[PDB]
């Protein structure tokens, strides 16, 4: 939100500001990557759960 | 039911490996 | 998993060679 | 003068002829005459394959690859008609010669990319008014890229186009609607782009040399899968004859 | 099944005239064919040019017609292409080029008739096997 | 007298495994070939054996099991050319062209040849007779035939026997279609050598076991009737000969244990020697008997035999083997 | 690769020299009698 | 996804000698076409019609009438890339 | 490779069960 507000302050449209956000940064802001959301016998990689992330 | 396919061998080896260990030790104790 | 199984068996055989040679039952006259 | 027994096994057989640094002259083109290329030679030094992007939809880059088919990549003895068209511009029309070489390169990850490095039916033109072929003369045109395998080629299960089975015989009662792309073979024919940049000219012999850059598609395995975008760079040598 | 005279009866020229070979004559034409032809013409095919065979149907459509004794003997003297547009004795064994094809030197006129006959008789015995290839082996 | 200490340990008879001077070459080479084989059999990428840009997968990680797995022969483009690692621009190229194959078999053939010599060496150190190595020459020649001699005569290591189970079968089938090895009197002597070997092995084994002198009871193994290094023979050859001499006739049986055992060595070794030479001679295209269209009736019709049926089977392998590698009607290479 | 070639060449030479000098070191004498 | 080669067998190509696709070896099935005229036909291919084969430069009056006697055995379909590439018209990989 | 899902367990038991049988017999022999 700090990076978006900075973009809006520089005179960019709402579509431009959010487009400047790295997909890697948005991916960190997703509870599926939270290590406190798994299960003891939910085995394997995280991609076995929510799936393999393709795009934002 | 769509269970874990590795669940079968994991359960079987969970039983066999330590059970065999005890059977080995026992039989060789009686033969003494 | 097939590969792991094939290699595991092969590994056991090689191990068996080592024990059948250096830790064999010593032949006595 | 070198002979075959001096070159055999050295790798120089895959090397295009070169011109010394003192060859920056110009070969005059007289519109009254008819010209030809008696020998065109293309030696690739770098193969670039465009990575198939994730889902980012931003520009896909060409990554460096490694050649595994050794020194079997050079085109040579390519001859054709060099026409002087109305606006003074020159245009080369490829006719015959060793105008193709199968090449397999390996990408990071281990993926192998077979491709038919070729310039078949090349028609490359220059800018208008070329009184002489100088060291700033550029040749740009297009060529045909035929299928990597021809029509008689049989896959490991004996399927093909002009020959072979037309189904998966190992699976007699399998639904063929899924294996349709692997059962039905297709012969590809795509277009290629290439730019020949002259850097050296010997006006007394009619010999030119420089670097080229071509863009084409790789092998599609007779329609089995999608081809890759391949870029080939290297040097070239050509001799002009009236 | 035997080697009857009607089997050994082969066309002489291109206007209906025929000739009945003897059994020994056929055995001679067989021996001479193995001597100077078999290398390229085993079973009626052509190893150095599989597009042309020694089948009677093929010989008939040649120019000039080669489905007779008169035609084959002439070919063994002055061989030409299938259309007869050019002479090829320089690359095909013949009396005309027996200097570069030494096996054609000791071949008499009688020897050529027997060979020509064997070429015509054999497909009447083997059928489509003659000039068929490995398919009919 | 320092180099002498090294020589004594090398030729030492008190080592658990004898080293020897042949072993000085044998041990590194065999280890080299073995290590490379294990790695290649598991993790090697596909190999373009026929040199037509058609890579053949042979390793486990690339979709093979134990039965279908193989180390694939070097490319036909290479031929008989020596192709070490340092002759390739990269390991990727080296693997694509069948590099591991040459590395293994060359280290192996060297190691195996030294193995034979190593057998003579220990026998000399122990005061034995030295011809056990001569018996080992029979399988060693067989390995030399399919790994070295046949590629030489054919002009490529791509026509060498692949290092795999299915690849071996591929070698046998293609071989029959081109050489008719079955109708070759040397393979037939080889078959007679291995069938007879197995027969005589079962035969000798049964007759000695049958004539075992009772030293044990019914509640224990008969093997415990023999002690390692005992002076007395564990069986009765007189009784054994009495039996086998009546099974056929006495003059068809051996009363001499030395003469009998020599026959046991001679028969399969000589047999394998011939089938070894069979591959070696067929390497230069001196092929098996050809009786195709040999029987002819009075008219001239071909009367087929069992040989012509064999031919039809050979035709099937021929026209299908390496379906993309032939551009001309005659299969010479 | 040049480094590898030199390395193997030296390794091979070393062992071959052991084989030659080894058997030249009175091998017939090395027997029980 | 259709096999163009099989699909081309359902056209005139499967009945007559296609002057734009058929391998040169098929000209042997008729009199005086192989190999002279056969080479000329394939070389000057393709043709928009069968009769265009009569306008090949260098033909003699004898050659023209031979072609005329075999027009009924000829046909012309669209050039198939799968039949003309790799020099298949001169060698389709089929012998005996 | 789409292999049999029972291949792993069938192979594991084929090794383990008779080999365990042998091991058991051996250890009770050395103890005698
Ligand atoms: C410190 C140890 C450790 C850790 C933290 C991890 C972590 C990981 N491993 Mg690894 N792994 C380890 C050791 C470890 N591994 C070892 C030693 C091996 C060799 C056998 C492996 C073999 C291995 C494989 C083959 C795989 C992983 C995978 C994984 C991932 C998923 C793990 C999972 O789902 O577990 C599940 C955990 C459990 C179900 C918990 C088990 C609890 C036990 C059964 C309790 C036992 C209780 C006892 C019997 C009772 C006693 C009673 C008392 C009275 C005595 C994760 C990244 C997976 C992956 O993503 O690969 C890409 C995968 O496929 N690991
Ligand atoms: C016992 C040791 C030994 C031997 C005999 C060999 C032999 C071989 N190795 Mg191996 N290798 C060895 C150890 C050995 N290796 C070890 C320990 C390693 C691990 C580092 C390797 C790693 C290795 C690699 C990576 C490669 C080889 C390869 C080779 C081959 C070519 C070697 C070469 O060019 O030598 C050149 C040596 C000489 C010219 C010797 C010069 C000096 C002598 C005295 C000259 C006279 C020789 C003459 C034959 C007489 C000998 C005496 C007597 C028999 C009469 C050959 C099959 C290559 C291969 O397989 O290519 C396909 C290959 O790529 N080796
Ligand atoms: C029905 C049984 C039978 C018999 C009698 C034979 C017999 C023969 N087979 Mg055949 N074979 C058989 C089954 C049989 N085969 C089967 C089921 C298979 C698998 C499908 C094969 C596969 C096979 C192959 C692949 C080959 C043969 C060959 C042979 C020959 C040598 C075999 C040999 O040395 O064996 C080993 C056994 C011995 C050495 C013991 C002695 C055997 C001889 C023949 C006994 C002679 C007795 C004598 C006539 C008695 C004299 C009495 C008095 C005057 C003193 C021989 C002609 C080989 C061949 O073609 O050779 C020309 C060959 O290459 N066989
Ligand atoms: C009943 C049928 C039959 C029989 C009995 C035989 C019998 C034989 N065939 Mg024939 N064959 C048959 C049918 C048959 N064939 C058919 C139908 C075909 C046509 C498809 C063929 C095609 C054919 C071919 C093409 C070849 C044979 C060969 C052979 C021989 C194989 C054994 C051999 O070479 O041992 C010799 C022993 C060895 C090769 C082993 C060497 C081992 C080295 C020294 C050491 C290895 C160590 C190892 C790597 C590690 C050990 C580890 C351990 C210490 C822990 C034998 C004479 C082969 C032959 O004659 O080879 C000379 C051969 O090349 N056959
Ligand atoms: C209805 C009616 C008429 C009823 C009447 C019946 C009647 C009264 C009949 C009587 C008349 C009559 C005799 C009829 C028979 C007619 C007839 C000809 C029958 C023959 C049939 C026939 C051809 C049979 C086959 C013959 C045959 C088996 C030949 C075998 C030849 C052969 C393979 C020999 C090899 C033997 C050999 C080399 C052995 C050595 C190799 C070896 C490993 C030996 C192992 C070994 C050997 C030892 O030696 C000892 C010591 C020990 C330790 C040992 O390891
Ligand atoms: C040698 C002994 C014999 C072999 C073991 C015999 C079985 C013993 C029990 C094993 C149970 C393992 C889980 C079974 C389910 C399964 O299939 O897992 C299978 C998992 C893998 O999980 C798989 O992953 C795949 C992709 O790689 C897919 O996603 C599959 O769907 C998924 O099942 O195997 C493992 O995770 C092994 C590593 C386990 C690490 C545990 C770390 C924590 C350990 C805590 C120990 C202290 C607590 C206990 C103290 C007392
Ligand atoms: C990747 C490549 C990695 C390669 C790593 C390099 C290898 C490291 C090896 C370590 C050397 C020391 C270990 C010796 C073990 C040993 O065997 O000692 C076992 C015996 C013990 O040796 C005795 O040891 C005692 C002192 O500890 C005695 O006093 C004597 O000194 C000594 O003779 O070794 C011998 O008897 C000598 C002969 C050695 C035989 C080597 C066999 C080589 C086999 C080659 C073929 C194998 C390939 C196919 C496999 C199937
Ligand atoms: C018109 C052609 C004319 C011929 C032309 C040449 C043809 C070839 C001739 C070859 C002659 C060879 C003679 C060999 C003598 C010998 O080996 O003695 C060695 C022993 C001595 O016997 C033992 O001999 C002893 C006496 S003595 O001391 O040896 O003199 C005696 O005490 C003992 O009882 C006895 O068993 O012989 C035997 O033990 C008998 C069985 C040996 C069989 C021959 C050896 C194996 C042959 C090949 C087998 C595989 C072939 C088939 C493979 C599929
Ligand atoms: C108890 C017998 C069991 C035999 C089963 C196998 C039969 C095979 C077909 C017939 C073979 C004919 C040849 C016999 C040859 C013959 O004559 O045998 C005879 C022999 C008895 O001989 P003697 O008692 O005279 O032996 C004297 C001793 O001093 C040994 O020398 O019988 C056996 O050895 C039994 C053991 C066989 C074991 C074979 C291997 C079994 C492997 C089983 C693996 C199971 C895996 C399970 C996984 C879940
Ligand atoms: C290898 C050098 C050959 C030998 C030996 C013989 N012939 Fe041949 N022949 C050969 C070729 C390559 C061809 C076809 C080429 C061409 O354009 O003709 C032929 C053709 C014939 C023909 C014509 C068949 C036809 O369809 O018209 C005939 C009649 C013929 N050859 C006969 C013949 C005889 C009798 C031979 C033994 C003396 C003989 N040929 C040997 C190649 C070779
Ligand atoms: C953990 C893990 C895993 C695996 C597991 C396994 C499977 C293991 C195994 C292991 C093993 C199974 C091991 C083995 C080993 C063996 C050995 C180690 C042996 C050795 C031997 C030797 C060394 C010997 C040698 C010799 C000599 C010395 C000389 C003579 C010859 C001989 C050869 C004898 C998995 C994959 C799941 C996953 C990941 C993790
Ligand atoms: O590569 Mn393996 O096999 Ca001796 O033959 Mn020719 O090449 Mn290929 O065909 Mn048949
Ligand atoms: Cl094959
Ligand atoms: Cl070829």
């Amino acid at each position: 939100n700090r990076r978006v507000q900075a973009s809006l302050a520089s005179g960019a449209t709402l579509e431009e500001a959010w487009s400047a956000i790295p997909e890697k940064l948005a991916f960190y802001d997703y509870i599926g990557n939270n290590p406190a959301k798994g299960g003891l016998f939910r085995t394997g990689p995280m991609n076995k759960g929510d799936g393999i992330a393709q795009a934002w | 039911m769509e269970v874990n396919q590795l669940g079968l061998i994991a359960t079987a080896l969970f039983v066999l490996v330590p059970s065999v260990f005890l059977i080995i030790l026992y039989v060789q104790t009686e033969s003494q | 998993m097939e590969t792991i199984t094939y290699v595991f068996i092969f590994a056991c055989i090689i191990a068996l060679f080592f024990f059948a040679i250096f830790f064999r039952e010593p032949p006595r006259i | 003068t070198l002979t075959y027994d001096d070159i055999v096994g050295t790798g120089l057989a895959n090397k295009c002829p070169t011109l010394d640094d003192t060859a920056r002259g110009a070969y005059p083109i007289d519109s009254s005459q008819t010209y030809r290329i008696a020998r065109l030679c293309l030696q690739p030094t770098t193969f670039l394959v465009k990575e198939e992007p994730k889902n980012k939809r931003q520009e896909a880059e060409f990554v460096p690859t490694k050649l595994v088919t050794r020194e079997t990549t050079s085109l040579d003895q390519i001859q054709g008609e060099l026409k002087v068209n109305s606006d003074g511009s020159l245009t080369f029309v490829e006719e015959d010669g060793i105008d193709f070489q199968p090449v397999t390169v390996q990408m990071a990850g281990g993926e192998r990319i077979p491709l038919l490095f070729t310039v078949k039916n090349l028609v490359a033109s220059t800018q208008p008014n070329v009184t002489s072929i100088t060291t700033s003369t550029d040749f740009k045109g297009e060529f045909n890229v035929p299928s990597y395998r021809t029509a008689n080629f049989l896959d490991p299960k004996g399927r093909g186009l002009a020959s072979g089975y037309d189904s998966a015989i190992a699976l007699p009662q399998a639904k063929e609607e899924e294996l349709a792309r692997a059962n039905v073979k297709r012969f590809s024919l795509t277009k290629g782009q290439i730019s020949l940049n002259v850097a050296k000219v010997d006006g007394r012999t009619g010999e030119i040399a420089g670097t080229f850059e071509s863009e084409q598609l790789s092998d599609d395995d007779m329609g089995a899968h999608e081809p890759h975008e391949v870029k080939i760079q290297g040097v070239f040598y050509a001799s002009i004859e009236p | 099944a035997e080697l009857t005279p009607e089997v050994l009866t082969v066309p002489l020229n291109s206007e209906g005239k025929t000739i009945t070979l003897t059994e020994k004559q056929y055995l001679e034409g067989k021996r001479l064919f193995q001597y100077a032809c078999a290398s390229c013409h085993v079973g009626g095919i052509t190893k150095t040019n599989p597009s042309l065979d020694l089948r009677t149907e093929t010989l008939a459509l040649a120019t000039p017609p080669r489905d007779n004794i008169e035609g084959l003997v002439d070919y063994m003297k002055n061989p030409t292409t299938y259309d007869g547009e050019q002479e090829i004795a320089e690359v095909h064994p013949s009396l005309r080029s027996a200097d570069i094809f030494p096996k054609m030197r000791n071949l008499t006129e009688k020897d050529l008739v027997a060979i020509a006959g064997h070429i015509l008789v054999e497909p009447k015995i083997l059928g489509d096997k003659w000039g068929g290839g490995k398919v009919y082996y | 007298n320092l180099w002498e200490r090294f020589c004594n340990w090398v030729t030492s008879t008190d080592n658990r495994l004898y080293v020897g001077w042949f072993g000085v070459i044998m041990i590194p080479t065999l280890l080299a070939a073995t290590i490379c084989f294990v790695i290649a059999f598991i993790a090697a990428p596909p190999v373009d054996i026929d040199g037509i840009r058609e890579p053949v997968s042979g390793s486990l990680l690339y979709g093979n099991n134990i039965i279908t797995g193989a180390v694939v022969p070097s490319s036909n483009a290479i031929g008989l050319h020596f192709y070490p690692i340092w002759e390739a621009a990269s390991l990727d190229e080296w693997l694509y062209n069948g590099g591991p194959y040459q590395l293994i078999i060359f280290h192996f053939l060297l190691g195996a040849s030294c193995y034979m010599g190593r057998q003579w060496e220990l026998s000399y150190r122990l005061g034995m007779r030295p011809w056990i190595c001569v018996a080992y020459s029979a399988p060693l020649a067989s390995a030399f035939a399919v790994f070295l001699i046949y590629p030489i005569g054919q002009g490529s290591f791509s026509d060498g026997m692949p290092l795999g189970i299915s690849g071996t079968f591929n070698f046998m089938i293609v071989f029959q279609a081109e050489h008719n090895i079955l109708m070759h009197p040397f393979h037939q002597l080889g078959v007679a050598g291995v069938f007879g070997g197995a027969l005589f092995c079962a035969m000798h084994g049964s007759l000695v076991t049958s004539s075992l002198i009772r030293e044990t009871t019914e509640t224990e193994s008969a093997n415990y009737g023999y002690k390692f290094g005992q002076e007395e023979e564990t069986y009765n050859i007189v009784a054994a000969h009495g039996y086998f001499g009546r099974l056929i006739f006495q003059y068809a049986s051996f009363n001499n244990s030395r003469s009998l055992h020599f026959f046991l060595a001679a028969w399969p070794v000589v047999g394998v020697w011939f089938t070894a030479l069979g591959i070696s001679t067929m390497a230069f295209n001196l092929n098996g008997f050809n009786f195709n269209h040999s029987v002819i009736d009075a008219k001239g019709n071909v009367i087929n035999t069992w040989a012509d049926i064999i031919n039809r089977a050979n035709l099937g392998m021929e026209v299908m083997h390496e379906r993309n590698a032939h551009n001309f009607p005659l299969d010479l290479a | 690769m040049e480094t590898l070639k030199i390395t193997v060449y030296i390794v091979v030479t070393f062992f071959v020299l052991l084989f030659v000098f080894g058997f030249l070191s009175g091998d017939p004498a090395r027997n029980p009698k | 996804l259709v096999n163009v080669v099989d699909e081309k067998l359902g056209t005139a190509y499967g009945e007559k000698i296609d002057l734009n696709n058929t391998n040169i070896a098929a000209f042997i099935q008729y009199r005086g076409l192989y190999p002279t005229l056969a080479k000329l036909i394939v070389k000057n291919a393709p043709y928009e019609s069968v009769e265009d084969v009569l306008n090949i430069p260098g033909l003699t009056e004898r050659q023209k009438q031979i072609l005329r006697e075999n027009l009924e055995h000829f046909t012309v379909t669209e050039v198939e890339t799968a039949l003309v590439e790799g020099g298949d018209r001169y060698n389709n990989g089929l012998y005996k």
